[PDB]
RNA sequence: CGUGGUUCGUGGAGCCAUGGGGGAAUCUGGGCGGACCACCGCCUAAGGCUAAGUACUCCGGGUGACCGAUAGCGCACCAGU
RNA sequence: GGCGAGCUAGCCCUGGCCAGGGUGAAGCUGGGGUGAGACCCAGUGGAGGCCCGAACCGGUGGGGGAUGCAAACCCCUCGGA
RNA sequence: UGCGAAUGCCGGCAUGAGUAACGAUAAAGAGGGUGAGAAUCCCUCUCGCCGUAAGCCCAAGGGUUCCUACGCAAUGGUCGUCAGCGUAGGGUUAGGCGGGACCUAAGGUGAAGCCGAAAGGCGUAGCCGAAGGGCAGCCGGUUAAUAUUCCGGCCCUUCCCGCAGGUGCGAUGGGGGGACGCUCUAGGCUAGGGGGACCGGAGCCAUGGACGAGCCCGGCCAGAAGCGCAGGGUGGGAGGUAGGCAAAUCCGCCUCCCAACAAGCUCUGCGUGGUGGGGAAGCCCGUACGGGUGACAACCCCCCGAAGCCAGGGAGCCAAGAAAAGCCUCUAAGCACAACCUGCGGGAACCCGUACCGCAAACCGACACAGGUGGGCGGGUGCAAGAGCACUCAGGCGCGCGGGAGAACCCUCGCCAAGGAACUCUGCAAGUUGGCCCCGUAACUUCGGGAGAAGGGGUGCUCCCUGGGGUGAUGAGCCCCGGGGAGCCGCAGUGAACAGGCUCUGGCGACUGUUUACCAAAAACACAGCUCUCUGCGAACUCGUAAGAGGAGGUAUAGGGAGCGACGCUUGCCCGGUGCCGGAAGGUCAAGGGGAGGGGUGCAAGCCCCGAACCGAAGCCCCGGUGAACGGCGGCCGUAACUAUAACGGUCCUAAGGUAGCGAAAUUCCUUGUCGGGUAAGUUCCGACCUGCACGAAAAGCGUAACGACCGGAGCGCUGUCUCGGCGAGGGACCCGGUGAAAUUGAACUGGCCGUGAAGAUGCGGCCUACCCGUGGCAGGACGAAAAGACCCCGUGGAGCUUUACUGC
RNA sequence: CACCUCGAUGUCGGCUCGUCGCAUCCUGGGGCUGAAGAAGGUCCCAAGGGUUGGGCUGUUCGCCCAUUAAAGCGGCACGCG
RNA sequence: UGAAAUGCGCAGAUACCGGGAGGAACGCCGAUGGCGAAGGCAGCCACCUGGUCCACCCGUGACGCUGAGGCGCGAAAGCGUGG
RNA sequence: CCUACGGGCAGGCGCCGAGGGUAGGGCCCGUGACUGGGGCGAAGUCGUAACAAGGUAGCUGUACCGGAAGGUGCGGCUGGAUC
RNA sequence: CGCGGGGUGGAGCAGCCCGGUAGCUCGUCGGGCUCAUAACCCGAAGGUCGUCGGUUCAAAUCCGGCCCCCGCAACCA
RNA sequence: UUUAUGUUUU
C-alpha cells in the first residue's frame, strides 16, 4: 500500500510514506553479518566530486550477499524481512542449515519461513538462485551477475526485474529493467522473481526536509547562477538558455550521448 | 562581535608548529629562511602541558 | 616521424641530442666537411677518469680623492630585537 | 614560489541544548452501521520543517550613535524557536 | 655638490582650545581612621543596583595577574595613601580528579603495494588521533595563599610475592558483549523546595495594642558489610552439526526435555546502617577578618518534587540510528612439580596538570572598550504555567572625574483642552489592543483550516454551604482541581510588571526555510513535485599528469545533467536555420599505402630527390528525425438594404503566421486611455472594455485555500503625525575644580553694496559702514572639511564577463 | 557656446526660514467704456500689507472638492541637504 | 485513387523464404441460436461462483405482490495513479 | 408623613421590561460599468447541415476540432434507402 | 530629418541590380452552359510607373530635390 | 470523381 496523512500541516498533506507491514520483526538489525560502519563522506580526497550531498540520517551498513553460488545446495529458511536504509529494496535475513547467516535482497512474494536455496539444482520457485543457463526462458528474475563470479549487478533496485528472452551459445539474452537487450554469460547467477517493494516509486517526499533526511542537499539551477559559475548564469530578468542547454562544465545536457563509442561491452548489447 | 583570533593551543602547534613545518618542503624552507635571518624563534611559541 | 640545441624563427637546413617506428656493419667497417651526388680530405660514435689556469665570499687580513649616527649594513647601542 | 578554513562557507567524527503553555493526526477500545463493508460517534492516544512564548539563533521597521561604547554598537520593535 | 613646494620622506613644535570628551542615567550621604596630601584608601551606619545574576562551579584561552611586606615616577581617562602598577618574599602537595605508561572515531600517518620529470601523490594492515568508550574517593577540618591533592574519619583500585582452596591452563586468534536513533512516556526514588501546633536557641515587647500555641533564628551531612524498597540484566538441560577462513566443549543452526516465572542467579539506585562530621539568629571581641559563646544545640513530622538516579526501563515512529579495548567464554600452539581462577596476607604504585582571571579590568576585540565567548548550579513570594515578569536570600555590585546651575538646543521619557491622519512618499513614528475563563465567530476552503477571526462578558476582597482528586487509613492534617450563595470597598480588581489593534480588497511567491558578514530579506534562492536528457556498471559524470578517489560498497523504482517549481484546469502551430539524434550509399577529406611519370649527380652499378591514377578516418557536405531542444509563431485591400462594423472575400509573403487563457498588467509608449466603483474631491486602488507601443502557455499560461517583519488600495479603532503648540522629568549643553584630544591650517592686520576681474571678491575700484577683546548661540559665505570625481571623456592603461572575434590548450 | 570649477561648485521635490522685483492676484487711487444702477470690461498709478484648507501624484505643474477680498508671476547656485 | 498526388523505394523498397519481438482481437462452428435484471457476455483449459429450467409431489404452512427514500450494478467516451 | 404603630404611605434598592446603541450573520427585493445567451421583427451577409440514399444514411451519449451551420473519433439505435 | 525599405492598370504583387519591351492572381467588359445566378468554358479591355529636374541616343529602371508610406533609432544625462 | 443556390406576399 502506502501511508497518506491528513493535511494537519501543509506538506503533511502531500506526504506519502512506505508501508512497513511487510517487515518481519526488525528494529535492530543483525550484527555479525552486517552491519559494518558506513564512512559517510560526500567527496573524494579533499574535494567535492558530486554536488548537493551530505547531512541526512546516520546509517548503519547491512552487508548483503551478492554471490549466491557461495553456498551451493545448502538450503536456508527465511528468518525475517527487514528495512535496509542503504537501498530501495528490502533485505531478507536468512538462516542457512550450516547455521551461517546472510542477507539477501528480498524478492517480491518471498515470505518468512520458506526454504530458499541456490545452485544448478535449484527448484525454479521464488527466492532461488541459479546460473542463468538453467533458468527456463521467459522467467522473470533479479539480482543478475554481469560476468560469472563477479557478483550480482543488474536489477537490484526496488521493484526492478529482468526477463530472460532467449539463449545464444554460452550466453543468454536478457531484457534489463531499462529495456536494453543484453547478452549475459550463462554461468552468471541470478535469482528468480522480481525485487519487490515496488510501491517504492510512489512515495512522495512531501517537503524540503524529507529530501534532507535522505542526504540530499538543495540543488541550484545554472539559471540562478552567474556566468562565472555556469553556462546558464547571468543576464537577469531571468532568461532562456541562450545556447544549447548545458551542464556546469559545458557539455550539452539534452540528447548528447555519453557512452564511450568503442567499448568491448558494445558487442554484447542490442537495445535502448 | 566574534573576531578573527580565537586562540587554541592545539591548533597553533598542529598548524604552525615545528614538526608541521618539517613535513612539507615548503615548510622546511620557511625554517631555512627563518634560520638564515637568525630569527630567535623559527616557530610560534606555544605552551602548557 | 616528433622536438631540442647552434646565429639558424622550416629555411637550400646540414651538424649535435632524441620521444616514436623500422633497423646494420667491425677497416674493403663507420661518422663528418651545411640539402643531394661524385671526387678529395678529416675523424674513429654507441664505456669511464683526469690536476692547473676559472667562479664565488659565510670566514681572516690589507687598502680607500668610501659613509660618518636621517650617513654607512636593517642593527656603531643586547636587532632580525 | 610559498603562507592561510583559530574569520567565513560546505562537509566529516564525536558530544551538548531547546522554560512553559496550546492545538489534538493516525492508531487503538468501545458503540452504531452492514450480508460483510465502507463509514459514523465517543473515549483514549499524542503525530506535526503545527500554534503561542523564554533560553538559544536571528536582524524587520524606527530612533540613536557617525573623531562612536563599537572599523556594524545601543534602545524600542520584530522573524524562527 | 646648493631645496620652499613632489597630499614628498624622517623628526620636532605649533593651530583648533583650556575647546569635545573623561566610555552605559544602578546613586549616592555622613561619621571615624590613615596620611605630607583624601570626593576617590580603610572601617561603621544610612541609601541605591543585580539576583536564570551583575551570585557560584567547570572547560577554553591567559600565564603571577594569586597571598604578604614595603612603595606612588609612570600605567589608572580625575585623585590616590589604593591597584590587576614598581620592588621583594612567600604560594600550586593526588595510586582513587583530569590527562598519560588503555581503546578506538573522522582524519592523519603509513611495513605491502601502486603512481608520479624532481619535489612528491596515493594506499590494505598497522600506528597516531577524543568532550566519545574504559577506569578505583566520599564527608569534614586546616593556610595570608593549595586541597576529592594536606589532615581526620570512613572506603576502593592495580601490580609483585607468598600461602590456601579450585580449574585442563593458555591468544593479538573464534564467539559473546561493549552497542547506541527520535518523540512520548511508567513505577520507585534522589537533589531541591515549602509548612509544622513539634524539638533547640541567644534575646526582644517599642509607638496605640500584643507575654502570645508571639516575634526572631535553626532543626542536617557521609558512611563499608549486612538488611530492606525499587529496578536493570539473564532461561536450564541434552543430541546432532557440514557455518563462525586452524581448533573449540564456545557462538550459530536443527530436535528433543525440563522451567516460564525474575522464581533464581546476578548488577546497579535509593534507604538504613558501626562510626565520623557538621551545626543559626543574636550578643561579646579586633580587624585589614576571623574568632569566642549561643550547645551536651536541636537534628524530628508532614507536604511539593525533578529535565536527575534505578538505565541496557517501556510505547510509538521512520529518516532506521559509531568503533575498539576493558570484560566473559572457546579453544591453538605450548605447558601441564606450569599456568589461570578465588580468598587471605604482605609488599609495590610513575610522568604532567593543580596558583589566580574566567559573560570578563586577567580570554578575542591596539584600550580597566556598553561588542563576542561553550557546559553545570541558579533559593523565596506572587502573577494560569515558566528559566517569563516584579520584589527579594546567599552572594556581588553603585560601573575610576567631581561640584553646581535649572538658558537655547539635543537625546531618552511623562501629560495634554477641542479636533482625530487634516501629517506624510506612507499612519513613518507613537498611540490603541494586550494575561487567563467563558460566551461567541463570516466569505471562502485543499474540510486541516480560515480562528485569538470578528465582537463581547468576567477578573479584587469577606462570610457561609459544598463536589471531586493526591498522599496519608478505608481517616486528620497537608497539597491539588473546582462548584453555589450573601456581602464589602475604590475612578479602577491580570488595580504595579511581563502580554495581539482589527476588518475588507489586489499583486508576487504555494507553504516552513535560504541570501548580498558591514546600505537590498525580497516577487530573488531553495523547496516537495512535473518533464526532458544522459547512464548496462571498470556506468555516466566529477577531482587528479597519474595511481587513485568520489559516484557507491549504489545498479534504471538507481545515479548524473537541465529546465520548470505545491495543487487545480491546461500547455496549441512551425523541423526552413542552429543544436542534438539516426543514416553500412554518395561528395569532400590528413597521415599512410601507392608509385604512372619527371629531376640531381656517377663512366656505370647506383645514391638521392620530386611525384599523377588509385586505396585511405573522423569531420564537414548530404538524407532524415527531433519543441517540457536554441528558437519563431505575417501584411495590404475589399465586403452586409441607414449608418457603423465586417461573420464573408481578394492578393502578397512564410518553416509556421499566437490556440486556450489573460490583458492600460511587477508588461500600456500615447496615458491621469474610456466607463464603472470608493471619496466632498482619487495620476494611485478595485471592476470593466481591448485600440496588447511591446501578454500568452515548464526563461510555463491562467487560477487557487493557507502561509508572508514582502509591495498596493480602503475602512474602524486610537493617537502630539498634524491644526499648533504647552508644560514637565532625567542625561547633556552652561559655571567652577581635575585631566585634556581632533580633522583642518600659504601667511593674515579676514566688513557691506554696486562694479570689475579666469565669467560667483575680506584681498582690485568707487562708495558705504565700522572703538579694542571676548562669551553663549544659527548656519548664509569663506566656490567651508573630508576622499588626486565613482558620472563623462581621454590612455593604442587594466581587469571580470560573452560569443557563430582571432589564435591556441 | 564650452569660460571658472572633474586633487568634487551634492542633483528634483518637499519642509523650515525668508528676502527682493513688478510685468499687480487682492485691497487703495484713477482715466476710458459698447459705464442706467449693481456688476464688469480695458488701460494708468501703486510693492504697504495680504495672498486659505483639502483629494490625486515623489512630483514642480496641473486637475478636482470646499472656501476667499484674493487664492499673483517671478528672482535670490530652477534661494535654502 | 474516380483519376491522382503526398508518401515509400538503387542508402536495395514492394513481392518471397527463415528467425525473433510485441500488442490487440478471436476465423470456420455461428444461427433468423444461447445466457444475463440491465449495461452486456463468443478461441481453449482449470479453479471459484450467480441465475434458471425439468422430473418426483417428499418438507415448510400465506412465510405473498409491489416498492417513495436507501444501497448496488451500469455500453461508449471521459478523468487520476501506474503500466 | 399618618396612625385605628408587630401598620400604611413617601422614599430607596432589585428582576423583568418598550426600545435605543454596538457587533456579526441569514433571507428577499431593487438597482450596476460591463457581460451571456434567448425570444421576436416581409423582401440584408456567408455558406447547405437536415428533409428523397439529401448527393458522406440519419440520429445518438461523449470527446476533440472549426466563421457558421457542422466535422471527426468511440460505442450505440433503425426512427436507414438500395440486389 | 537620424538610418533602412517603398510608391507600377480597379485590388494585391512582379518588373528596377545590369536600360531599350511593363508580367501574375483577382477583379471588369463581351459571348457561351443553366429554367435562372454563381461555379465552369471561349474571347477582350485596362497602367506612364508619386512628382519636378537631370543623365543618355533611349529612363518604371541610373542620378538629385520635394511630397507621402512602412520599419528601426532617440543612449550616458 | 464538379457543385451550390432560387426575393416577400396572394
Ligand atoms: N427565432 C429565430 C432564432 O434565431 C435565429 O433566427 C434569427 C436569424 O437567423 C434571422 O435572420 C434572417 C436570416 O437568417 C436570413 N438569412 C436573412 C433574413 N433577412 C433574416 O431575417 C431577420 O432580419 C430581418 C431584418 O432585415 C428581420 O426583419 C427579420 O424579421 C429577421 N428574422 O432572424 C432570426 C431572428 O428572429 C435562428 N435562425 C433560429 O433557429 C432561432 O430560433
Ligand atoms: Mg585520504
Ligand atoms: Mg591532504
Ligand atoms: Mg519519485
Ligand atoms: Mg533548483
Ligand atoms: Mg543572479
Ligand atoms: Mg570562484
Ligand atoms: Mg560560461
Ligand atoms: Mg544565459
Ligand atoms: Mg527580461
Ligand atoms: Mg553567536
Ligand atoms: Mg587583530
Ligand atoms: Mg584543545
Ligand atoms: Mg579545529
Ligand atoms: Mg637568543
Ligand atoms: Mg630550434
Ligand atoms: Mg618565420
Ligand atoms: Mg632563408
Ligand atoms: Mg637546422
Ligand atoms: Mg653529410
Ligand atoms: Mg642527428
Ligand atoms: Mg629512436
Ligand atoms: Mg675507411
Ligand atoms: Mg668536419
Ligand atoms: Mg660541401
Ligand atoms: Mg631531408
Ligand atoms: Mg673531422
Ligand atoms: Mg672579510
Ligand atoms: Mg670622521
Ligand atoms: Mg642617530
Ligand atoms: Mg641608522
Ligand atoms: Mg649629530
Ligand atoms: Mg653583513
Ligand atoms: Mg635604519
Ligand atoms: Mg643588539
Ligand atoms: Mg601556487
Ligand atoms: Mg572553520
Ligand atoms: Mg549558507
Ligand atoms: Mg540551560
Ligand atoms: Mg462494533
Ligand atoms: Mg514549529
Ligand atoms: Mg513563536
Ligand atoms: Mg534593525
Ligand atoms: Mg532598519
Ligand atoms: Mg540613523
Ligand atoms: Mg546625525
Ligand atoms: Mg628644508
Ligand atoms: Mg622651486
Ligand atoms: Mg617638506
Ligand atoms: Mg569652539
Ligand atoms: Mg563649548
Ligand atoms: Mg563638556
Ligand atoms: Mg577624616
Ligand atoms: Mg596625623
Ligand atoms: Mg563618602
Ligand atoms: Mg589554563
Ligand atoms: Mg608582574
Ligand atoms: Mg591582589
Ligand atoms: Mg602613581
Ligand atoms: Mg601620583
Ligand atoms: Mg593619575
Ligand atoms: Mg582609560
Ligand atoms: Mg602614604
Ligand atoms: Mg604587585
Ligand atoms: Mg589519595
Ligand atoms: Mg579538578
Ligand atoms: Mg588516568
Ligand atoms: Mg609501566
Ligand atoms: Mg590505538
Ligand atoms: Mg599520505
Ligand atoms: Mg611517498
Ligand atoms: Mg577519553
Ligand atoms: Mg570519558
Ligand atoms: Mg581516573
Ligand atoms: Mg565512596
Ligand atoms: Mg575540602
Ligand atoms: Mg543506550
Ligand atoms: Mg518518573
Ligand atoms: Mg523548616
Ligand atoms: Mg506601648
Ligand atoms: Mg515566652
Ligand atoms: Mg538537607
Ligand atoms: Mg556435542
Ligand atoms: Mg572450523
Ligand atoms: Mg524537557
Ligand atoms: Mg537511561
Ligand atoms: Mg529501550
Ligand atoms: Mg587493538
Ligand atoms: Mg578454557
Ligand atoms: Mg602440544
Ligand atoms: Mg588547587
Ligand atoms: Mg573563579
Ligand atoms: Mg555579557
Ligand atoms: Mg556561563
Ligand atoms: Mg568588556
Ligand atoms: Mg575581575
Ligand atoms: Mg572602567
Ligand atoms: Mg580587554
Ligand atoms: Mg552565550
Ligand atoms: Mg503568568
Ligand atoms: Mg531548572
Ligand atoms: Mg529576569
Ligand atoms: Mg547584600
Ligand atoms: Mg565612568
Ligand atoms: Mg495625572
Ligand atoms: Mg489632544
Ligand atoms: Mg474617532
Ligand atoms: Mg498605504
Ligand atoms: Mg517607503
Ligand atoms: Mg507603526
Ligand atoms: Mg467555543
Ligand atoms: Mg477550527
Ligand atoms: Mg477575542
Ligand atoms: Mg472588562
Ligand atoms: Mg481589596
Ligand atoms: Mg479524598
Ligand atoms: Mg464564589
Ligand atoms: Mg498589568
Ligand atoms: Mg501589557
Ligand atoms: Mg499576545
Ligand atoms: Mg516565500
Ligand atoms: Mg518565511
Ligand atoms: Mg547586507
Ligand atoms: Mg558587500
Ligand atoms: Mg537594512
Ligand atoms: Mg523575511
Ligand atoms: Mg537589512
Ligand atoms: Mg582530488
Ligand atoms: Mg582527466
Ligand atoms: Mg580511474
Ligand atoms: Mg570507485
Ligand atoms: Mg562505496
Ligand atoms: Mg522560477
Ligand atoms: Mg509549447
Ligand atoms: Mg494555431
Ligand atoms: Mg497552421
Ligand atoms: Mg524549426
Ligand atoms: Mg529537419
Ligand atoms: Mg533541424
Ligand atoms: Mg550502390
Ligand atoms: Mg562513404
Ligand atoms: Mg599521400
Ligand atoms: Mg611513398
Ligand atoms: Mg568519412
Ligand atoms: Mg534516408
Ligand atoms: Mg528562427
Ligand atoms: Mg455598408
Ligand atoms: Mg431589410
Ligand atoms: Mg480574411
Ligand atoms: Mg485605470
Ligand atoms: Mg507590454
Ligand atoms: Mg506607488
Ligand atoms: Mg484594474
Ligand atoms: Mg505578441
Ligand atoms: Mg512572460
Ligand atoms: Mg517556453
Ligand atoms: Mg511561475
Ligand atoms: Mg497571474
Ligand atoms: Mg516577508
Ligand atoms: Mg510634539
Ligand atoms: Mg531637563
Ligand atoms: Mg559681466
Ligand atoms: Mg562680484
Ligand atoms: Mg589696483
Ligand atoms: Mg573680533
Ligand atoms: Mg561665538
Ligand atoms: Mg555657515
Ligand atoms: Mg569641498
Ligand atoms: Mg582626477
Ligand atoms: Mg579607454
Ligand atoms: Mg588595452
Ligand atoms: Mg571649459
Ligand atoms: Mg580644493
Ligand atoms: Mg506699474
Ligand atoms: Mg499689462
Ligand atoms: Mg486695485
Ligand atoms: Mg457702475
Ligand atoms: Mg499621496
Ligand atoms: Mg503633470
Ligand atoms: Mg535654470
Ligand atoms: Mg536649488
Ligand atoms: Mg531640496
Ligand atoms: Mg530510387
Ligand atoms: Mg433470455
Ligand atoms: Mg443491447
Ligand atoms: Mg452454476
Ligand atoms: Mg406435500
Ligand atoms: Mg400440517
Ligand atoms: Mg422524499
Ligand atoms: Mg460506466
Ligand atoms: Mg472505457
Ligand atoms: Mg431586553
Ligand atoms: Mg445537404
Ligand atoms: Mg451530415
Ligand atoms: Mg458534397
Ligand atoms: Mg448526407
Ligand atoms: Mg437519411
Ligand atoms: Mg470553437
Ligand atoms: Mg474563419
Ligand atoms: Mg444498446
Ligand atoms: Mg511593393
Ligand atoms: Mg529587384
Ligand atoms: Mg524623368
Ligand atoms: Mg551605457
Ligand atoms: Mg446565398
Ligand atoms: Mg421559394
Amino acid at each position: 500500500a502506502v501511508k497518506k496523512f491528513k493535511p494537519y500541516t501543509p506538506s503533511r498533506r502531500f506526504m506519502t510514506v512506505a508501508d512497513f507491514s511487510e517487515i518481519t520483526k526488525t528494529e535492530p538489525e543483525k550484527s555479525l553479518v552486517k552491519p559494518l560502519k558506513k564512512t559517510g563522506g560526500r567527496n573524494n580526497q579533499g574535494r567535492i566530486t558530486v554536488r548537493f550531498r551530505g547531512g541526512g540520517h546516520k546509517r548503519l551498513y547491512r552487508i548483503i550477499d551478492f554471490k549466491r553460488w557461495d553456498k551451493v545446495g545448502i538450503p536456508a529458511k527465511v528468518a525475517a524481512i527487514e528495512y535496509d536504509p542503504n537501498r530501495s529494496a528490502r533485505i531478507a535475513l536468512l538462516h542457512y542449515v550450516d547455521g551461517e547467516k546472510r542477507y539477501i535482497i528480498a524478492p517480491d512474494g518471498l515470505q518468512v519461513g520458506q526454504q530458499v536455496v541456490a545452485g544448478p539444482d535449484a527448484p525454479i520457485q521464488v527466492g532461488n538462485a541459479l546460473p542463468l543457463r538453467f533458468i527456463p526462458v521467459g522467467t522473470v528474475v533479479h539480482a543478475v551477475e554481469l560476468e560469472p563470479k563477479k557478483g550480482a549487478k543488474l536489477a537490484r533496485a526496488a521493484g526492478t526485474s529482468a526477463q530472460i528472452q532467449g539463449r545464444e551459445g554460452d550466453y543468454v539474452i536478457l531484457r534489463l529493467p531499462s529495456g536494453e537487450l543484453r547478452k549475459v554469460h550463462g554461468e552468471c547467477y541470478a535469482t528468480v522473481g522480481a525485487v519487490g517493494n515496488a510501491d517504492h516509486k510512489n512515495i512522495v517526499l512531501g517537503k524540503a526536509g524529507r529530501s534532507r533526511w535522505l542526504g540530499r542537499r538543495p540543488h541550484v539551477r545554472g539559471a540562478a547562477m552567474n556566468p562565472v559559475d555556469h553556462p546558464h548564469g547571468g543576464g537577469e530578468g531571468r532568461a532562456p538558455r541562450g545556447r544549447p542547454p548545458a551542464s556546469p562544465w559545458g557539455w550539452q545536457t539534452k540528447g548528447l550521448k555519453t557512452r564511450k563509442r568503442r567499448k568491448p561491452s558494445s558487442r554484447f548489447i542490442i537495445a535502448r | 562581535m566574534k573576531r578573527t583570533w580565537q586562540p587554541n593551543r592545539r591548533k597553533r602547534a598542529k598548524t604552525h608548529g615545528f614538526r608541521a613545518r618539517m613535513r612539507t618542503p615548503g615548510g622546511r624552507k620557511v625554517l631555512k629562511r627563518r634560520r638564515q635571518k637568525g630569527r630567535w624563534r623559527l616557530t610560534p611559541a606555544v605552551r602548557k602541558r
